[PDB]
RNA sequence: UGAAAUGCGCAGAUACCGGGAGGAACGCCGAUGGCGAAGGCAGCCACCUGGUCCACCCGUGACGCUGAGGCGCGAAAGCGUGGGGAGCAAACCGGAUUAGAUACCCGGGUAGUCCACGCCCUAAACGAUGCGCGCUAGGUCUCUGGGUCUCCUGGGGGCCGAAGCUAACGCGUUAAGCGCGCCGCCUGGGGAGUACGGCCGCAAGGCUGAAACUCAAAGGAAUUGACGGGGGCCCGCACAAGCGGUGGAGCAU
């Protein structure tokens, strides 16, 4: 993509909640394009959260993501001589990207032998500042709370 | 006395920056020094001593260790041409040290002494 | 600069006041005046500034130097701020 | 320092303050500037001295231009005697990079760079364009004297350009134009600026300077293009972001 800066395609809201992020997440669980399967999984996992948790399923989801979303990265560059880390703010379009992606990963990383369970819980673990999911947002925003030498750029 | 916690309240803050390392210094209003840190003083060993952090970070230790003798306000004194200028400074402007004045005194020979090959042209 | 070039100087013309009024240029004592023909530092300003012609500066300079030796004017003074 | 290491630091370095010794160069002014026969020449001050431009038309009265040979001057380096030696730095000592580095990089270091007198005399000593003189549109910027002074007249430096010139690039009243005087010099490349002779030098070397042989070329400017670890602009899932996979296994081809 040289110029024109591709335009962010907007998905269609959810059917059980009608709120973007839901599908978006749904999408990340999906494999080989199977919606339904991946769909049940989220909705299943949404159910398991009204029980093991009293909090409504949506709030657990949405409030589990914002705890994930990274606010800083490290886009390497060549200040010449070596390959610097160079950290920057995360465009809000990206945060989401990584966020959900992250969850779905860490999820499958866990032990439980299921789909929802893996999902619901790590969501829940996320709505308390815990979980392998959130773990990564930390190992990340850390390689960026300092950066590393761009003084030749004086300004 | 023992090691004596001497109060100074005010002094100097000489800063030496160059394409190699950044040395900040603290002194008494009469030149005499109190404590100096650097890039070397804190980990950083190679070209990491000319890393702009080499400014602030040192330019924080100069402070911290320099606030221990009172000093609340200092008169900065920049020197050399390179990177780290102002940073070492701003570093003191957040360190807790009020900054009286900022001065430049970089020494440029009115042409004397043949520089090392490494230096000769410009334009 | 950037789209300004900042080099647009319409031959001055009627130069404000021509920087002062009626003051010799071979005054190896008249500091009071000379002190103005020097940047923040005893750095003699260029032609660009001041407001002098050929033979003139050759003198102004030849003078400021004669002054420094008398300890009247400075060679190099410290810089404040920045 | 690209990263490093040698190197210097607890006999306390670096970094900051004060004081002292020494050598060398001399900021900003400074320039697209100036002066000089060239080499070359910039802190300031005084002194001794060269050249030069202008205004006045006052004096001499062709007394002029060139210039083989001669003589003198001639960057840097180098050489001799003696002093000085801060920084720098051939050679050389180590450090590192490399397939290997007696190199590029790094840390030291001698001659040297400095001054005196004497010697060397070469140079991309280049404007690569001998000196003088007369003639042939302008414009523009700039240094310096005269001027009825932002205009005209003289000297010097640049720019652009008439005619003209030139193989072209370009030059063009700072001619590579038009002319005259005189001087030097060229007469294919390589062998050679070498060999020999001679002159010169303390030496290193320098000036003068061939041929046998050999090759059909060596060469100059410009055109098209290609190429560059040249530059500006710009596209392609080319990179990045991202999803799945290949490289592992069994099999198939
Ligand atoms: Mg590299
Ligand atoms: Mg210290
Ligand atoms: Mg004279
Ligand atoms: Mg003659
Ligand atoms: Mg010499
Ligand atoms: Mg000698
Ligand atoms: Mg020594
Ligand atoms: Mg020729
Ligand atoms: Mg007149
Ligand atoms: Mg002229
Ligand atoms: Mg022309
Ligand atoms: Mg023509
Ligand atoms: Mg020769
Ligand atoms: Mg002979
Ligand atoms: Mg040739
Ligand atoms: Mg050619
Ligand atoms: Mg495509
Ligand atoms: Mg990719
Ligand atoms: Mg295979």
């Amino acid at each position: 993509a040289r110029r024109r800066r591709a335009e962010v395609r907007q998905l269609q809201p959810d059917l059980v909640y009608g709120d973007v992020l839901v599908t978006a997440f749904i999408n990340k669980i999906m494999r080989d394009g199977k919606k339904n399967l991946a769909a049940r999984i989220f909705y299943d996992a949404c159910k398991i959260i009204q029980e093991k948790t009293g909090q409504e399923p949506l709030k657990v989801f949405k409030q589990a993501v914002e705890n994930v979303k990274p606010r800083m990265e490290v886009r390497s560059r060549r200040v010449g001589g070596a390959n610097y880390q160079v950290p920057m703010e995360v465009s809000p379009r990206r945060q989401q990207s990584l966020a959900l992606r992250w969850l779905v990963q860490a999820a499958n990383q866990r032990p439980e032998r299921r789909a929802a369970v893996r999902i619901a819980h790590e969501l829940m673990d996320a709505a308390e500042g815990k979980g392998g999911a959130v773990k990564k947002k930390e190992d990340v925003e850390r390689m960026a709370e300092a950066n590393r030498a761009y003084a030749h750029y004086r300004w | 006395k023992k090691k004596v916690k001497r109060q100074v309240a005010s002094g100097r803050a000489y800063i030496h920056a160059s394409y190699n390392n950044t040395i900040v210094t603290i002194t008494d209003p009469d030149g005499n020094p109190i404590t100096w840190s650097s890039g070397g003083v804190i980990g950083y060993k190679g070209s990491r001593k000319g890393t702009p952090y080499a400014a602030q970070l040192a330019a924080l230790d100069a402070a911290k260790k320099a606030m221990a003798y009172g000093m609340q306000s200092v008169d900065v004194i920049v020197r050399g041409t390179g990177a780290g200028r102002e940073q070492a400074i701003r570093a003191l402007q957040a360190s807790g040290l009020q900054v009286k004045s900022i001065v430049d005194d970089t020494p440029v020979p009115h042409n004397g002494c043949r520089p090392k090959k490494k230096f000769r042209k410009a334009s | 600069k950037p789209k300004k070039e900042a080099q647009r100087r319409p031959s001055r013309k009627a130069k404000v006041k021509a920087t002062l009024g009626e003051f010799d240029l071979r005054d190896y004592r008249n500091v009071e005046v000379l002190k103005r023909f020097l940047s923040e530092t005893g750095k003699i300003l260029p032609r660009r500034r001041t407001g002098l012609s050929g033979k003139e500066q050759r003198i102004l300079a030849k003078t400021i130097k004669r002054a420094r030796i008398l300890g009247l004017l400075p060679f190099t003074e410290k810089l404040v701020r920045k």
